[PDB]
């Protein structure tokens, strides 16, 4: 690959992992990718360090926390996607479609088809990187939701140019433990140490205090 | 050097299985099962015959991967002899199903040269009437991906409608139906088993460690002479696996006797070809296999031995209070109240002995006491965690239950980790290790 | 329970401010708090009022208060808390959780509003 | 309309045809229509698996199989598609029940619908089916 | 203008008229001649369904290669009988005794699914239009009414009335139509129309008025309608519907009996009349067999084997399509020997005998779950033997899992002299490396809880703890006895 590892102070083996997940071209990439640790654990700051590392790849920032149920997170994963479309490649004719015509997760699939096949005109297949930050703590949660998540590239085409990779991030770790047999590769994130705490906040806050009037 | 970066994309792309389909690997325990549906769907779109079988075989056991084998390779030559009809248990319910089916009869059909539109009615007539009405027509090939969720215990009228345009009809269909019961024949409704061809056909498990090391061997050598490295990269992967006492036969080994799967082999060997920089480094890292127990160890790193091992001082000392008291109970539960009438009393034991622990108040303990609900040590009295469905998920976020609405310290928690298994793992060099006996 | 709070809320917010001004339609959750600076044109200043705090769920109450944690993001919003308290406040941050006891602890004023307090 | 299908004397077998129809035979024909020994035994250990638990799951109608002829294999296939002609006939009900139990998904279920009092006239010509009552 | 609650944007209506057929002219003394009218009764712009035939035919091309055994593939699909003759008189002579008479009568047949009771209602109204056509008796509008073929099922008056009528209204408009027409129209200006309700137990819905009204439309004088409504259960009326709606559906009740043996045999010899013992001039090059290099050959479709095939078919359920079934994969399996054999590939006799029907009467009498559990991994084994030595403790079936953790551990501790649990215990507690602490849970215990769960051999109850939740097994304990008894490990630990 051609992937640039970021200087992450404390995650070391997570950064190295994460770049051998995370690239530019579609083949050598999973469909699905879980980062799963606890609260204050790094999962965001290592994510928006990594893609900030590497501007080439294209990134769609999603926190299901402010999206309670499953049909505002359908509604807000088809309307980011021709957001992001849109101010990529601007000049293609791009139909502007509905979000709010989603309202299940058969039009989703539908929905995003249509935002797909009308990209054609471009040179080689590039992936879309639709990150999911938070996703259990979505608030009206179900055991069944994240089979929905799993099997959706089973439905986007297979000769498409645009082609859709997730990047969850869960929290609860018995959330994960029900979709295990899925083999989903996943990231853990263990929790910090009082060696390592002592330091991450002597770098994150002693920039705030000197310049505290 | 760009030398090794073609052995490493074309390595990860043997571990994905993103090759093109002329040097796609089939493992040898699965090619007779490759075989049967080979011949069941070969003769559906050359021989225009109906027929509908059903893949049984756990999560991540290649049917999808099979079928698109067959689908991509019944698509060389035949391209304009039929069409698929995808169709998931899971993102299509029984009302989403028909518009599923017209939306992809509409969509495949337009692309060989309305019937998506108008209400449910109406497009299960525009749908009925086109498939249960020299020349050759053209077939459609139904999957059915968790078949298990249509044969639900109420109705199956999808089943019987599909299944009945298998005799009945003059389109000829194939219909695929992959699902992970193994009682899947009990499911069905006795007027759809009669309409089923019966054929159904369970996918191979390995059977032999032998499998597993020659399916590694299929995975991992390269057929394709790419880079300059391929000529040492075939020998010297061969010399780990020929030798039944090398790192990666013991990691093949051990991967037999617990989870029986290569997808979870895969998932461990992409970050030890995608994390290497040389070839040489790439050589060592497979022959010592320094990586297959720095992800084996993180795999691990927090369920309740890697969290546990993280706990601050306070915060062990109220879970092994909280164990304690549960393990004195009847039936295994407690309060902050009772919790906190046992770490006082076992910190005054320990200062009674001897410097000390300093006993931290009430109004601090509720802050330990929350950052253990959040960790999963404690769970309530009765409480269910996720719902099944999506309606009882809902149907509860209505209810307002008794056990958030009584004061803080008074909720009847219970014990995710009882004191015999909190007693083996907290190291013996502790200040309260004598404390987890009872 | 939770969303029906952030339905309500967001639909109260689009009415007030489609209403204030003298089309599309949009889904009431926090999304419209992201682009309301792209969709009107204003900046955000909301000022939440809740109305029986001795009478809600505080474990509705403090899930609601996180899920408004995370506005915070969008530097054009200005989020207000408004507690009509019936009780002392020892009974508020008995039953709320630590966590958004010390995220209200950042600019909280008290207010003793009674006609008995001085006469 | 039975008169015209020879081309009171004919008014009669009818009735003595449609209820006979409905009735079948309560013990003269369960075991004509049983004549199979593995066709018969199993209605009692359906019988027996009745007044230990009214849940009777297959299962628990095969835990029972093998605890009465425990002194060529055979699996639970066999007794499944077996009980099929029990269904067929119409004494026995398999279906989806809610299983109450501990757990609430669904399962089959086994029950019976006539009076055991003819039935228990019907083993009084079987030697073996006279120990299992 | 407005701000609204929600969102309905993606809808679709029909294009479905309100007003009933009692308001077309308010006048009952001038109703017109229904009979011949343009639209109704299907006298104009029957194409209506042939629109979409163009779609799915492509290129008549590249030769498709038939083989010795494709014929008898064919000659097994969905198609006088000496199979139903007490049924199919008895039937239409109570469906003609109506027509003839003007009546509204009501057949009712019933029978377990494959009997071929839709066959033989479906010839009777065949020979009933063949007698229309001989012109012996008035014509009738035939009506299929399938209970499953409907997405809502109030849509029978839809299907009903627009098959009657050529206009399409909704439900109450079709109903209220259909009532009116059955009601008050004189039986001068109407012609019969009989009326098959296939799969009758799927219309019993929430007010039981559908089946009310096609049945309670049949006791009016004024109505021509026959209704020859099949079923799935003989009792159906004392089971799911009124007493006065068993009171309406009557007293003819003629059950369809399952099928014999000599029945069934009769079957396959008139399915196979024209193939059995035939010859075909196949070519050594190809394999293409065409009935009267070239090869004259047999087709030994052998009593012996059809006899033997629907011997146990007639015994379990009786079904003629599950007769086809088995001998339709008897012919499969030769045709896969045959192709394998000869290296044909698609673009002495043949025969089909006893020890080749077997493995199509023994592909659904195996249960692959023995060697399922059998191939199982050893830490799955290992579960299922906790789980099962738990039993003989306790006698519940519904053990937790925080006992099956800590009988697990019993296990491997108690067993500390083999050399394979040795081996074993400790890559099942630490993955076989250092720097990896002792788990309270072995390794793989989510994955092989999964692995069952999905399975259906366990059942574990919802919960979230994982120490008192429940797990049973959903299989048997018998069958897991007889499949932990082959492991040569377990067998001893
Ligand atoms: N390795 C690190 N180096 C520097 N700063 C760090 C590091 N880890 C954490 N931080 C800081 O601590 C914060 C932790 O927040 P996050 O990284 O978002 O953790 P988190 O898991 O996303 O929290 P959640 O899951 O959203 S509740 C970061 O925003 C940084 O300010
Ligand atoms: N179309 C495909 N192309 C390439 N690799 C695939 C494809 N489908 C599956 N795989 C890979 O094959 C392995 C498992 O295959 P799957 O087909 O997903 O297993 P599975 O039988 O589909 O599981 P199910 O559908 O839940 S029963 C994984 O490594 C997948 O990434
Ligand atoms: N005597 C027979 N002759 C020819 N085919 C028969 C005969 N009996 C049954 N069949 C088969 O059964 C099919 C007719 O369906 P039936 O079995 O009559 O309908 P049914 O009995 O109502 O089954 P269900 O439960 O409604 S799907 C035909 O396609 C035949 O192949
Ligand atoms: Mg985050
Ligand atoms: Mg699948
Ligand atoms: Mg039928």
């Amino acid at each position: 690959m051609n992937v640039t590892t970021p200087e992450v102070a404390f995650r070391e083996y997570q950064t190295n992992c994460l770049a051998s997940y995370i690239s530019a071209d579609p083949d050598i990439t999973p469909s699905n990718l879980i980062l799963q640790g606890y609260s204050g654990t790094g999962k965001t700051y290592t994510l928006k360090k990594y893609f900030n590392a590497n501007p080439n790849l294209h990134a769609v920032w999603l926190e299901p926390v402010e999206l309670v149920s499953w049909k505002p997170l359908l509604q807000a994963i088809a309307r980011t996607v021709q957001y992001k479309l849109k101010t990529l490649y601007p000049n293609i004719p791009t139909t502007d479609y509905d979000p709010l015509q989603v309202e299940e997760p058969f039009l989703l699939v539908k929905t995003l088809h249509n935002i797909f096949v009308q990209y054609e005109s471009l040179q080689e297949k590039t992936c879309l990187f639709l990150i999911l930050d938070g996703f259990d703590s979505l608030q009206d949660l179900d055991a069944a939701l994240f089979n929905k998540y799993i099997k959706l590239n089973e439905l986007l085409p297979k000769d498409s140019k645009i082609n859709i990779k997730f990047i969850y991030t869960m929290l609860e770790t018995s959330f994960l433990q029900r979709y295990s047999t899925h083999c989903i590769p996943t990231v853990m994130f263990p929790r910090y140490n009082v060696d390592e705490v002592s330091t991450i906040l002597v770098m994150s806050r002693c920039g705030e205090l000197m310049e505290d009037s | 050097d760009p030398g090794f970066g073609s052995l490493q994309r074309r390595l990860l792309q043997q571990l994905y299985g993103t090759l093109p389909t002329d040097e796609k690997i089939i493992f040898t325990y699965l090619q007779d099962c490759q075989q049967e549906i080979d011949r069941i769907i070969k003769q559906s779109i050359i021989q225009k015959e109906s027929h509908s079988v059903i893949l049984v075989g756990p999560r991540q056991s290649y049917k999808t991967y099979l079928l698109d084998y067959e689908l991509s390779l019944l698509q060389q030559s035949y391209k304009e002899q039929f069409i698929t009809i995808r169709l998931n248990g899971f993102i299509h319910s029984e009302q989403t199903a028909i518009n599923g089916i017209a939306t992809q009869l509409e969509q495949q059909l337009q692309k060989i040269h309305t019937i998506s539109s108008g209400s449910l009615t109406e497009v299960f007539e525009k749908i009925l009437l086109l498939l249960d009405s020299s020349i050759t027509k053209i077939t459609v090939v139904f999957i059915f991906d968790e078949i298990d969720t249509f044969a639900g215990p109420v109705r199956q009228t999808l089943l019987y409608n599909l299944f009945d345009m298998v005799e009945h009809s003059r389109v000829p269909v194939c219909i695929f139906g992959c699902t992970t019961k193994l009682n899947i024949l009990e499911y069905l409704e006795k007027r759809v088993k009669s309409r089923f061809s019966q054929r159904v056909i369970y996918m191979p498990q390995i059977q032999n460690l032998d499998d597993m090391v020659d399916a590694v061997r299929n995975l991992l050598t390269v057929r394709s002479e790419i880079s300059p490295w391929v000529s040492q990269w075939n020998e010297t992967l061969e010399k780990e696996l020929s030798d039944p006492r090398s790192n990666l036969n013991r990691h093949i080994r051990m991967n037999f006797e617990t989870f029986r799967s290569l997808p979870t082999l895969k998932n461990s060997i992409i970050p030890l070809v995608a994390t290497s920089k040389n070839f040489g480094s790439l050589c060592t890292a497979i022959k010592s296999c320094s990586f297959l127990d720095i992800y084996n160890k993180n795999q691990l790193s927090n369920n309740l031995t890697g969290r546990l091992q993280s706990l601050s001082d306070l915060e062990l000392a109220i879970l092994i209070s909280a164990a304690r008291v549960a393990l004195r109970a009847k039936d295994g539960s407690f309060n902050f109240n009772l919790a906190y009438a046992e770490y006082e009393k076992m910190i005054k034991a320990i200062n009674s002995r001897i410097n000390t622990i300093k006993l931290w108040l009430k109004k601090d303990v509720k802050n330990v006491w929350e950052n253990l609900v959040q960790l999963d040590f404690f769970t309530e009295k009765s409480a269910v965690g996720l719902r099944d469905n999506a309606t009882a998920a809902f149907y509860a976020s209505n209810y307002q239950f008794q056990g958030t609405m009584i004061p803080f310290d008074l909720r009847s928690y219970q014990m995710q980790i009882i004191l015999q298994e909190l007693r083996r793992i907290i190291p013996k060099s502790n200040m309260y290790y004598s404390w987890t006996q009872l | 329970n939770v969303r029906m709070m952030l339905r309500r809320s967001m639909y109260k917010l689009y009415s007030a401010a489609d209403a204030e001004e003298h089309n599309n339609d949009v889904s009431y959750d926090l999304s419209l708090v992201e682009n309301f600076k792209r969709l009107f044109g204003k900046d955000l200043a909301m000022v939440f009022n809740f109305k029986d705090v001795d009478s809600i769920n505080f474990n509705t109450l403090d899930n609601f208060i996180i899920l408004l944690k995370s506005a915070f993001k969008y530097d054009h919003v200005k989020i207000s808390l408004i507690f009509n308290i019936n009780t002392n406040l020892s009974n508020i941050e008995k039953n709320l959780r630590q966590s958004t006891i010390r995220l209200l602890k950042r600019n909280y004023h008290k207010l003793d509003v009674s006609s008995n307090k001085g006469f | 309309e039975i008169y015209e299908l020879e081309k009171g004397k004919i008014g009669l077998n009818y009735i003595a045809k449609v209820f006979s129809k409905f009735v079948n035979n309560n013990s003269t024909r369960t075991r004509i229509a049983k004549l199979n020994i593995q066709q018969k035994l199993i209605l009692c250990t359906i019988i027996q698996s009745l007044k230990l638990n009214s849940d009777a799951t297959i299962d628990e109608s095969f835990d029972h199989y093998i605890k009465a002829i425990t002194k060529a294999p055979l699996q639970r296939n066999e007794f499944l598609e077996i009980c099929t002609i029990l269904e067929t006939c119409g004494l026995v009900s398999i279906k989806k029940t809610k299983c109450k139990g501990k757990t609430k998904r669904f399962v089959d279920k086994i029950d019976v619908d006539l009076d055991m009092r003819e039935f228990y006239d019907e083993m009084t010509k079987i030697s073996i089916l006279k120990p299992f009552l | 203008p407005v701000i609204r609650k929600f969102t309905k944007k993606n809808v679709a209506r029909a294009k479905k008229k309100y007003t009933p057929f009692s308001k077309r002219f308010k006048s009952i003394a001038a109703i017109p001649d229904l009979t011949s009218l343009p639209e109704f009764y299907g006298n104009s712009s029957e194409l209506m369904a042939s629109r979409f035939e163009n779609k799915l035919k492509t290129t008549q091309k590249h030769q498709i290669v038939e083989t010795i055994f494709s014929k008898v593939k064919k000659q097994l699909n969905s198609s006088y009988l000496p199979a139903r003759e007490n049924e199919f008189a008895s039937i239409y002579l109570s469906a003609y005794s109506a027509i003839e008479s003007d009546s509204a009568t009501t057949i009712y047949v019933a029978g377990t699914p494959g009997v071929g009771k839709t066959l033989t209602v479906r010839e009777v109204v065949k020979e009933l239009l063949s007698s229309s056509a001989q012109r012996e008796i008035p014509d009738f509008l035939y009506v299929e009414i399938n209970g499953l073929k409907m997405v809502k099922p109030t849509d029978c008056y839809e299907t009903l009335w627009n098959k009657v009528s050529g206009e399409r209204l909704t439900w109450a408009a079709s109903m209220e139509s259909l009532e009116f027409y059955f009601k008050r129209v004189p039986k001068n200006k109407k012609k019969t129309i009989v009326v098959l309700l296939d799969e009758l137990d799927a219309m019993v819905t929430k007010s039981q008025d559908i089946m009310y009204n096609f049945f309670n439309w049949t006791t009016y004088e004024n109505a021509k309608l026959i209704v020859i409504a099949v079923a799935n259960t003989m009792d159906l009326p004392e089971r799911q519907l009124g007493n006065k709606i068993t009171s309406r559906i009557g007293f003819t009740r003629i059950m369809f009996t399952g099928y014999t043996h000599e029945e069934l045999k009769n079957i396959i010899d008139l399915r196979l009349k024209g193939l059995n013992d035939s010859f075909f001039y196949v070519d050594t090059k190809t394999g293409n067999a065409i009935l009267i290099d070239v090869r004259k050959v047999r087709l030994r479709m052998s009593a012996d084997a059809i006899e033997i095939a629907s011997r146990k078919v007639a015994s379990v359920s009786g079904d003629a399509r599950r007769a086809l079934k088995v001998c339709k994969r008897a012919a499969e399996i030769a045709e896969k020997h045959y192709m394998a054999k000869h290296g044909y590939g698609y673009d002495g006799v043949q025969t089909v005998h006893i020890t080749h029907v077997m493995k199509a009467l023994n592909e659904t009498l195996n249960s692959h779950v023995i060697t399922f559990m059998t191939r199982l991994s050893f830490t799955a084994k290992l579960f299922i033997y906790a789980l099962l030595n738990l039993m003989k403790k306790n006698g519940s079936q519904e053990q937790e899992l925080g006992d099956i953790v800590d009988e697990i551990k019993l296990l491997i501790e108690v067993n500390g002299s083999n050399k394979f649990v040795m081996e074993i215990a400790k890559t099942l507690f630490q993955q076989g490396s250092d720097n990896i602490s002792e788990q309270l849970r072995i390794i793989s215990w989510d994955f092989v809880l999964n692995q069952l769960l999905d399975a259906g051999i366990l059942f574990k109850q919802t919960m979230k703890n994982d120490r008192i939740c429940c797990v049973k097994l959903n299989i048997s304990v018998e069958e897991a006895k007889r499949a932990m008894n082959e492991d040569e490990t377990l067998r001893n630990l």
